[PDB]
């Protein structure tokens, strides 16, 4: 009567996957074979006789990420038949990932999510995990996007995608995918967040004090917030902040949907010995211009409306005097047209951390989403990397070469134009 | 006899109505299984106002639990004295307002409402008369805010000339949730000036400054937020369901406080109110709470009364008392304070004397009072809902469900006219 | 369902629950 | 009833109220915890004058201890009979006016003038009439003399009627601590000549006087000082409290002591004060204590009477007495010492025997003396201050938060015309 | 409730409160982990479950020194991020470290005292331990005092310098950095006081009697004259002043801030035995022009206003009549236009011994703050160094080269130069 269905899509979808399904499963008892030694119904169904299958789908043209969790330590925690494995990879291609060999794996695709809609009455939304700097990633996800919207168009979706970072790349067609990409996602996603790789890492460097790790912590971190935003659907809470509302709550415009994300504390045991984490300092931490996954200075951005949830042992009562220390301080500025622009969602449950992971156990947590004006910035450095690749037809040859049409990038460009002065306007 | 028949909604609603029979069941002697226990017959000759018999020796409230969300009557059920409740009486929601007046008011506001007014009817005419309908919910969130507004219009609409009275929270000038707080709260006033008799006003940090000036705590709690306006909320009624020397009725407050059919909303207040530095040495007479009526910081509302002059005042006594003390203590602050009351009504102050004390207590007073201080929260809600027009944000998802731009001008032509025949009365 | 926001710091009366000098002589 | 509101300003009002009222209480019989023990009628006959009832046997004293730090009230509060005081009257300042007159006065205790404002007409209107204030605070510190004497100032306007003591703490001559000595001392005795009906000079040397020399006290302390000052207060209000051959009130003393407005500045001498090795050996009469009175090495104001004349003089004679040598006593000291006594006014005295003494002695007396030997008082802290401003010295922090030089200027000429007018009547 | 932030710029600020944070962890009971087994909270914040962690940042540009009190005994008694070091030294260049390797620390320990403010409200000021010939202590004290001077500008400064001293240096170019330290030290701290090396070398060579102590024998006397110094904060007292006293008491022109030091008794174990130390023998003691601390004799100048902490068994009346002594006393010369120039705040907390260390348990003592006419021939000697120095550009090629424009020294000359004349007109 409750739930939410997840899709994972793409390389880094799967990753992000199963870094949100191990969280998961440690936070509800369940275990990966997915019995216990009523919150379980927000994200897991019954299978029989006592356990729990998960309300996943994970798609990916290419098999070795897809046969990687067949063969792993979730073999019978998921059900076998969702996991969709593809033939071959469609290779940093949004043309190949939506054109060529998308069509003979949606129609799976949604024959399997239909059922896995139809299991419960009462869904919430979707949520969407893929990467929009590659091929198969971006391309399928908007392919699948665009079927969601013209069978569900009455539902939320939910997109957490990974956008390509100024100077952590590692692709080449980056402003080819995530240009095409954005113009057909933003009428198709109601409500989106960004995340960029390298906001992460730096966040990892000051607030961690690890010097490289690899993409496991990249992807429980990221599962943190996941864990956080769906706990007012999972568990019992002082002041619930569901999905319905959170869809409704943020997004002013019909196209102004595109958010910012932070979390604090992220913090080791090498400094949870030495200060309190109380809500006084944990708001301002998580307002630190440089402690958001999406490395957007909003010094020069402008705020609009925030989402916070607080999760552990939290009073109302000090959240009002944090939030109420942001409002008075001048380094914040939020638009003159929205004097109150702050969500203060309560959750009894402390969050919970992966054993031997580089989390600490803490009492309290923030949730950040945040809509402003400063993304703007992030969509013009991609209009600057793309539009001297486009100059003289760089890469342009295998995207027409498949079957594609030229000139639909250059009305791409005047959709990324658009939204850019869209930006300025709202702030004006 | 007459009984008062009462609907709660929404999440703040559902939570504020808990604790309300929580404090109601406990002074009257109810343990929450049902029984009765305090061998008093002043506790159980008026017990029907509030309650029904159930056939097997237990009391029933007559209760209205309604909200689109299905987790706060879960928390009620888990709560203590959370099996009083009949489950029929019961009307949930799966959808879901999501902090959302639109939606809570017409699209998921039809296939509720037919249900929720099927289930007043029944606890309605199923007794002899009636008396009146309290209703507990807020203006600042979604079903609080529209999915009961659009109850108290069918309630009229069926019962045109019973008095009712709503215990509404407001949005918050200095700390505020729920982000479409003017969104919610004007759309409703409408409602609330035109279809409902009495409108009492609670602030949230009004309430906060209950708890941190007169009260002394340091981190209190919803059940004693809600505490605190359970005790004016028990104070307004316990005078009808009990005896006294000057006895009172919701009516009895209703013809002399409001003067002119669209002003009815009221300032609340409750003494007396003590810390550990604030009982062992303080007496406890009517002359010292004299001046808890008449504190700004005692004042369960955001409006400062010294920015407004009072246009009539009442007092609901409780306990051993003498009755004239209340009156020329009536007499001496309203001529002290001259030019905090309204000139051209002679003698403004209301007196009334129930003849049962607050349980554990000696004395205290329920304040209630219709004073032109409270256009200070009218009007920031009003030009926080001006700054949300001029660039049409936020209502285009109103718009999608009905809710076009043709009523949220009036929303304002009726809501600067309702503070405009305010100040032009003073 | 850990009813923590409503654990009462009050009780039936109003009020609330319960929670160096050298002196010159 | 008569009754006395006391106020307690800055860190030696907060320990010179930390006397008095363990003085009082004893003298009433009042425990720490509020129980009266004693079985007379005589203690509890007039209580209401310092202490109110609070419902449950037990009496709260009418103070208000204020300052803006907070380690001086917690000290009081931990030390014994600290309790009695409510945390309400108590009132807190956390950042703390720091030897500094104006910021005590004009920016940060202007913060805090108007709660504990609230707190002082609550003590005030709260009896049918008052008697007066007693004010006990030093000229010496910041939040003592610049905000302490604000709360003189402005309790004239709403109160003019009613009567103004103060007792006041002035700077020491040789040995001086508080740098900023004259800078607070003069620039606070403008409002406190304005705006106190009467004021008693307490000087700190003057009191440790007494120590070594009258009293032998090998080891004082400040509690020491501050019992001799504690059994002037209570002498001084004994006489509302306690029943007599001859009443007296401070308006008693007021319209006997002034003769002309604008010098209502007071010696005190206390008697009997003995040594202890000969306390077993002096006689207690009145031709013996008399002269114990009239003695310059029993003046806790550091002037030597010798160097001026008496304009006025005044005895509050107390204990089981005979109240014809009530008078002829103080006719010796008249016609014995002629020249020091004023000449226009021929029969300079009163006696004022009040019947109930101290407990245990048989005689005591508090001795008030209108006299031209504050003159010497007046000029040091005159010359004292010209020496410092001459040279421009430590004033660039009063100037820059909200006072300029043309106040200190007219400062001068209130302070020198003191001096003159005691010169015209010398 | 109120608290005091110290901060620590220079190797010899850094010891000096690495003796300091050793004496206040004795005189609140505290072990080096934080965890007692509410006086405190001048100092240390609160963390978990009974730690402490003092409100101090050691900021260094070398990493030799800072490291280290990471890898010693006093690790987790600091928060991690409160240390913060460099990657090279200034190496006695004003202008490297006001200029060059300034820029990326000055922002990292600006947000790092951010963050330690924020947390209570009720401060009092800054305690900045400086030297004054070292290049990081003199520039990286520079932009410090800049920064909080511009943007804290209500809030008190006590900058403790290690002023230069006269018969030894121990430096070659340090006469250029103390005269470019008063160019900027002047308009930016409130109180300030003189610390000369060789004052404290003579006080520890005649009164402990030993004659090649090391630079901690220096830091524990400085450690004890803080800790005497906010005692009053900390411990209850019968007269107690504090730093807002200090400012509006000790200062009487706004341009004037600079003032001596003393201490009575510094006595060994041998030398507790033979006198019973009395209030009036601990003030005379204190007043004795040789036991001053910065070889700044006051027989040929006139005190100004004088301050003195009285800490253990002291009875109110023998400070005055040690005060009274020291008034009729005629080597000790007062100034005309300050008839009453005696300050004090008596205590009755004793100050504790280290074990191990070389002080003896002494019942009363003496704190010493006190300012004078007679820090003018201690900065003219500074003027007399530096003018022989700058007559044909001794060491000023890698000054100018490197961060400055020429021009900035002869600033600086006539800044001290008007801070002569402003002593002599004082005086006359
Ligand atoms: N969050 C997250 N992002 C990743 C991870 N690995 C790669 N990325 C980002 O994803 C972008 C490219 O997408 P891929 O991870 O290759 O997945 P894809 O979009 O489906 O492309 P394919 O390799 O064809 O499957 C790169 O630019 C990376 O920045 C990861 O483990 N976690
Ligand atoms: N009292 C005292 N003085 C010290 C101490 N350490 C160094 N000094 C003084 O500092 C001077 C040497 O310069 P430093 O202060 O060490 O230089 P710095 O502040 O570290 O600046 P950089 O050397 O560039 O890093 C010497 O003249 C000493 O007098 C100490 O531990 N105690
Ligand atoms: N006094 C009180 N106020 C509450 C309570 N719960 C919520 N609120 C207030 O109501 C506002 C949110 O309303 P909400 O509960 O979401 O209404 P809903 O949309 O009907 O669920 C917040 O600003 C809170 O200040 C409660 O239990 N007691
Ligand atoms: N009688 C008395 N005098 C005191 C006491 N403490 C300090 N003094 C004197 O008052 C001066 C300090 O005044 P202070 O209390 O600090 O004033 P404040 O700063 O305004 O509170 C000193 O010079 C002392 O001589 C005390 O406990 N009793
Ligand atoms: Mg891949
Ligand atoms: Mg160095």
């Amino acid at each position: 009567m409750r739930e939410v269905i997840s899709i994972h899509v793409g390389q880094a979808g799967i990753q992000i996957g199963n870094a949100c399904w191990e969280l998961f499963c440690l936070e509800h008892g369940i275990q990966p074979d997915g019995q216990m030694p009523d919150a379980f119904n927000t994200f897991f169904s019954e299978t029989g006789a006592g356990k729990h299958v998960p309300r996943c789908v994970f798609l990916d043209l290419e098999p070795t990420v897809v046969d990687e969790v067949r063969t792993g330590t979730y073999r019978h925690l998921f059900h076998p038949e969702q996991l969709i494995s593809g033939k071959e990879d469609a290779a940093n291609n949004f043309a190949r990932g939506h054109y060529t060999i998308g069509k003979e794996i949606v129609d799976l695709s949604l024959d399997r999510i239909r059922k896995l809609a139809d299991n419960c009455t009462g869904l919430q939304g979707f949520l969407m995990f893929n990467a929009v700097g590659g091929g198969t990633g971006s391309g399928l996800g908007c392919l699948l996007l665009e079927r969601l919207s013209v069978d569900y168009g009455k539902k939320s979706k939910l997109n957490f995608c990974s956008w390509p970072s100024p100077q952590v790349s590692t692709a080449v067609v980056e402003p080819y995918n995530s240009v095409l990409s954005t113009h057909s996602l933003l009428e198709h996603t109601d409500v989106a967040v960004m995340l960029d790789n390298e906001a992460i890492y730096d966040i990892c460097r000051r607030n961690l004090d690890i010097e490289r790790p690899t993409y496991t912590n990249l992807n429980r971190l990221i599962a943190q917030v996941i864990s956080s935003l769906t706990a007012s659907l999972r568990f019992d809470g002082a002041l619930n902040v569901d999905v319905t509302e959170f869809q409704t709550n943020l997004v002013p415009y019909p196209r102004i949907h595109f958010m910012l994300s932070s979390y604090a504390p992220i913090i080791s045991a090498e400094k949870a010995y030495h200060e309190q984490l109380s809500v006084a300092e944990i708001t301002n931490s998580a307002f630190e211009p440089a402690s958001m996954m999406a490395k957007c200075d909003p010094r020069h951005g402008k705020y609009m409306a925030c989402c916070l949830m607080y999760r552990g042992d939290v009073v109302p009562k000090d959240v009002n005097a944090a939030v109420a220390t942001i409002k008075t301080k001048r380094t914040i500025q939020f638009v003159d047209w929205c004097p109150t622009g702050f969500k203060c969602g309560i959750n009894y449950q402390p969050p919970t951390v992966v054993p031997g992971g580089d989390l600490a156990k803490v009492m309290r947590a923030v949730c950040m989403i945040s809509n402003s004006t400063a993304i703007a910035e992030v969509f013009s450095r991609m209009d600057h990397k793309f539009d001297l690749m486009y100059a003289k037809r760089a890469f342009v040859h295998w995207y027409v070469g498949e079957g594609m049409e030229e000139g639909e990038f250059s009305e791409a460009r005047e959709d990324l134009a658009a939204l850019e002065k869209d930006y300025e306007e709202v702030g004006i | 006899m007459r009984e008062i028949v009462h609907v709660q909604g929404g999440q703040c609603g559902n939570q504020i109505g808990a604790k309300f029979w929580e404090v109601i069941s406990d002074e009257h002697g109810i343990d929450p299984t049902g029984t009765y226990c305090g061998d008093s017959d002043l506790q159980l000759e008026r017990i029907n106002v509030f309650y029904n018999e159930a056939t097997g020796g237990r009391f029933v409230p007559r209760a209205i639990l309604m909200d689109l969300e299905p987790g706060t009557m879960d928390s009620v059920r888990a709560g203590p004295f959370g099996q009083l409740f009949r489950p029929d009486n019961f009307v949930f929601g799966q959808t879901g307002a999501g902090n959302n007046w639109a939606k809570g008011h017409y699209t998921e506001g039809a296939e509720l409402i037919d249900s929720v007014l099927d289930v007043v009817r029944k606890e309605a005419e199923g007794c002899d008369c009636l008396q009146g309908f309290q209703i507990t919910h807020s203006l600042g969130g979604g079903t609080g805010s529209g999915m009961g507004t659009l109850l108290i219009s069918k309630v009229r609409e069926e019962y045109p000339d019973r008095i009712m009275e709503t215990f509404s929270v407001f949005p918050s000038p200095k700390v505020s949730d729920t982000v479409v707080e003017p969104y919610n709260a004007t759309l409703s006033v409408h409602q609330l000036v035109e279809n409902a008799d009495e409108v009492q006003v609670i602030d949230n940090e009004a309430l906060y400054d209950i708890c941190f000036r007169t009260l002394k705590l340091t981190t209190p709690t919803y059940g004693d937020l809600n505490h605190l306006v359970s005790a004016a909320m028990s104070g307004v009624t316990c005078c009808l369901r009990f005896p006294g020397q000057l006895n009172s009725d919701l009516r009895k407050l209703a013809v002399n406080l409001i003067p002119f059919p669209r002003l009815h909303f009221f300032l609340i207040g409750f003494a007396p109110l003590t810390s550990r530095g604030s009982q062992q040495y303080r007496a406890l007479s009517v002359p010292e709470l004299t001046q808890q009526m008449f504190d700004a910081k005692n004042m369960m509302c955001a409006s400062d009364p010294r920015h407004g002059r009072y246009l009539t005042a009442s007092a609901m006594f409780r306990g051993r008392m003498s009755t004239k003390e209340v009156d020329e203590q009536m007499l001496n602050v309203q001529n002290k304070n001259s030019s905090y009351f309204v000139e051209w009504i002679p003698n403004n102050m209301k007196s009334s004397v129930c003849d049962i004390p607050p349980k554990g207590l000696k004395m205290s007073v329920t304040f209630v009072g219709n004073s032109t201080a409270i256009q200070e929260m009218f009007k920031r809600v009003s030009d926080q809902f001006t700054a949300m027009f001029r660039r049409k944000a936020f209502l285009h998802w109103y718009t999608g469900e009905g809710m076009d731009e043709m009523e949220f001008t009036e929303a304002e032509s009726n809501m600067n006219d309702l503070v405009s025949e305010y100040q032009q009365y003073q | 369902l850990y009813a923590l926001r409503d654990h009462l710091d009050s009780k039936l009366v109003p009020n609330q629950s319960t929670d160096h000098t050298n002196v010159l002589s």
